[PDB]
């Protein structure tokens, strides 16, 4: 039985690297080309490169030259793929595959694939909020900090109109400087920067928005002293436009189970536009889930319910969390759904 | 406002060659604490800025040694001793000496390559999806953007599984693949035929050119078969009612949700009664698509009221009429009890 057995699923942070393995069995490892091919969720197939284990000759797709490394260990008939400087769009199933004897241009035997997830939350700074807002109206951004001492840093917002240079927006200092704030002249009196050290969160409240405020907004954290840093978030687009309905992130309310089979769920309300994606227990719970089509309410905002049936035996032990993602507003909400206790 | 100007606007080098970038400020960047807060940043195409240099000449942790900054007063330079492929992008200087903080106008650094290669081969499959019947002859096609002679393979992939080679070199059946699969074509236009469709052939099919690196795949054709069987057995809905959460009541609005789970046939009636008064016009319904596996439906009915109206009434009920129920089923709650 000719087989390729792959290493297990991996969650990695952006900027880091990943190394997946592929053990060959049931044929002579050094006489056939090995390739790596990836499949981003929902999409098609993309060839990464190939290696001939007998003489370790390699060929890489140009977009992977300098970032992917294919290697082999012939003593254990194993091929490896390392991908460095991981970004957003490297999340995919990675397959190793073997060519038919004597050629390298087809993929005859396939591994079952390795799921590689580039985590969105394992970064120093990640912004929430954004989307479309009417001129004259308001919009709030937030930014979650991890992996550094938030409270000692001076935090900033910086923005970049499309095709333009970086422009500084605001700064807020630390508690030893009374959280003093500073603004660019064109936003003074309209924007407010704030921080919440206990939640490691930075905020930007933007009022009276103008077309000139349209830009990608970056949060930023800076510290000097004796181990300096200058970290940047991921950026979120804010479009001040009167020609598109405004975006709104959802509120999520629990549908607690009643006091055989039990049903519980999440009510996902007050967002615009479509879509939201709903998962349960970060995707661990899928059987018995029904997410209903969204309906537009008289307020002009969508609402839907996601429900799951479970055995009532489990309402004690099992934890139930619905995960709501609304890309147009760049917001994510988790709500634990627990039995109401009297 | 301290203005930061950069020169050049853009530059190009061959890979591995050096680049120099200059920044000029409209006033001295020396802070009163004798520090010069001049920083350098790289913004790779489509990404966030990343910090390279602070206080004129110091590298941040992990910044490679090939980046160096120098200068003083109003004139500053960033030298890249070797421009590697991942160093391309827009470089910005910035000052933190005087409010408002400002950034330079940016210098774009690119790699000029005298050799231009043949473009990647693009594979386009037709149709995007199709629905067919057991026993049908099915043909799907692939068009390549360049002539690839016979160097074309076809694969089958079912959800959650790895692709499986069906045909290689345009027309050769791989070992173990049933003979109802065949391929034809040469040049730019290729065809995969299934002589008589079988239920296990539901899948996405991909073509792949094997002529020139990089090897490239088509975007896929989804092949569906709609089931030609009778109706499933009648399934009564299980019914659940949910009061508004106390979280939502803190918003002035109350939503009451009635769930009808996994019923068949589709016809079902849901009535709401508040204090045993029938309601009309203040509820919305939403129905799932017929389930893939058990062919049932599911339904939510949501009743909306103001918090003020919700708190004035005691008992909330949804009454469900469905063929699988011997009589209408009522699920209710009494506001305030557990």
């Amino acid at each position: 039985q000719v087989q390729l057995v792959q290493s297990g699923a991996e969650v990695v942070k952006p900027g880091a690297s990943v190394k997946v393995s592929c053990k060959a069995s049931g044929y002579t490892f050094t006489s056939y080309y090995i390739h790596w091919v990836r499949q981003a969720p929902g999409q098609g197939l993309e060839w990464i490169g190939s290696i001939y284990p007998g003489n370790v000759n390699t060929n890489y797709a140009q977009k992977f030259q300098g970032r992917a490394t294919l290697t082999v260990d012939t003593s254990i008939s194993t091929a490896y793929m390392e991908l460095s400087r991981l970004r957003s769009d490297d999340t995919a199933v990675y397959y190793c595959t073997r060519s038919h004897y004597g050629l390298d241009w087809n993929f005859d035997v396939w591994g079952k694939g390795t799921t590689v997830t580039v985590s969105s939350s394992q970064v120093q700074l990640v912004e929430s909020g954004g989307g479309v807002v009417q001129p004259g109206r308001s919009l709030r951004l937030s930014c979650a900090a991890s992996g550094f001492t938030f409270t000692k840093a001076w935090m900033h917002w910086v923005r970049q109109a499309p095709g333009k240079q970086l422009e500084w927006v605001a700064q807020i200092k630390d508690k030893s400087n009374s959280y003093a704030t500073y603004y660019a002249d064109s936003v003074k009196g309209r924007f407010t920067i704030s921080r919440d050290d206990s939640k490691n969160t930075l905020y930007l409240q933007m009022n009276s928005l103008r077309a000139e405020d349209t830009a990608v907004y970056y949060c930023r954290g800076v510290y000097y002293a004796l181990s300096p840093f200058d970290y940047w978030g991921q950026g979120t687009l804010v479009t001040v436009s009167s020609r598109t309905a405004s975006t709104k992130g959802p509120s999520v309310f629990p549908l607690a189970p009643s006091s055989g089979t039990a049903a519980l769920g999440c009510l996902v309300k007050d967002y615009f536009p479509e879509p939201v994606t709903v998962s349960w227990n970060s995707g661990a719970l899928t059987s018995g889930v029904h997410t209903f089509p969204a309906v537009l309410q008289s307020s002009g905002l969508y609402s839907l319910s996601s429900v799951v049936t479970v055995p009532s035996s489990s309402l004690g032990t099992q934890t139930y969390i619905c995960n709501v993602n609304h890309k147009p507003s760049n917001t994510k909400v988790d709500k634990k759904v627990e039995p109401k206790s009297c | 406002d301290i203005v930061m100007t950069q020169t050049p606007l853009s530059l190009s080098v061959t890979p591995g060659q050096p680049a120099s970038i200059s920044c000029k400020s409209s006033q001295s960047l020396v802070h009163n604490n004798a520090n010069t807060y001049l920083s350098w940043y790289l913004q790779k195409p489509g990404q966030s800025p990343q910090s390279l240099i602070y206080k004129v000449s110091n590298r941040f942790s992990g910044v490679p040694d090939r980046f160096s900054g120098s200068g003083s007063g109003t004139d500053f330079t960033l030298k890249i001793s070797r421009v590697e492929a991942e160093d391309v992008g827009v470089y910005y200087c910035g000052q933190g000496t005087q409010y408002p903080f400002t950034f330079g106008s940016g210098t774009k650094v690119e790699i000029k390559g005298q050799p231009k290669a043949a473009p990647d081969i693009q594979m386009t499959q037709s149709p995007s999806s199709l629905s067919a019947s057991v026993g049908d002859r099915v043909t799907i096609t692939c068009q390549a953007s360049q002539n690839i002679y016979v160097w074309l393979n076809w694969y089958q992939q079912k959800p959650g599984k790895a692709p499986k080679l069906l045909i290689y070199k345009a027309s050769n059946l791989h070992t173990g693949v049933p003979s109802r699969f065949s391929g034809s074509g040469s040049g730019t236009d290729f065809t995969l035929t299934i002589s008589s469709l079988q239920p296990e052939d539901i899948a996405t099919y991909y073509c792949q050119q094997g002529q020139t690196y990089p090897y490239t795949f088509g975007q896929g054709t989804k092949l569906e078969i709609k089931t030609k069987g009778p109706s499933r057995t009648v399934a009564a809905p299980s019914v659940f009612i949910f009061p508004p959460s106390d979280e939502q009541l803190k918003s002035g609005t109350a939503s009451v949700v009635c769930l009808l789970n996994n019923f068949y046939p589709r016809e079902a009636k849901v009535q709401w009664k508040v204090d045993n008064a029938l309601q009309s016009g203040n509820s919305q319904e939403s129905v799932t698509e017929q389930d893939s596996k058990d062919s049932t439906y599911s339904l939510s009915s949501t009743l909306t009221l103001s918090k003020a109206d919700y708190e004035k009434h005691k008992v909330y009920a949804c009454e469900v009429t469905h063929q699988g129920l011997s009589s209408p089923v009522t699920k209710s709650f009494n506001r305030g009890e557990c």
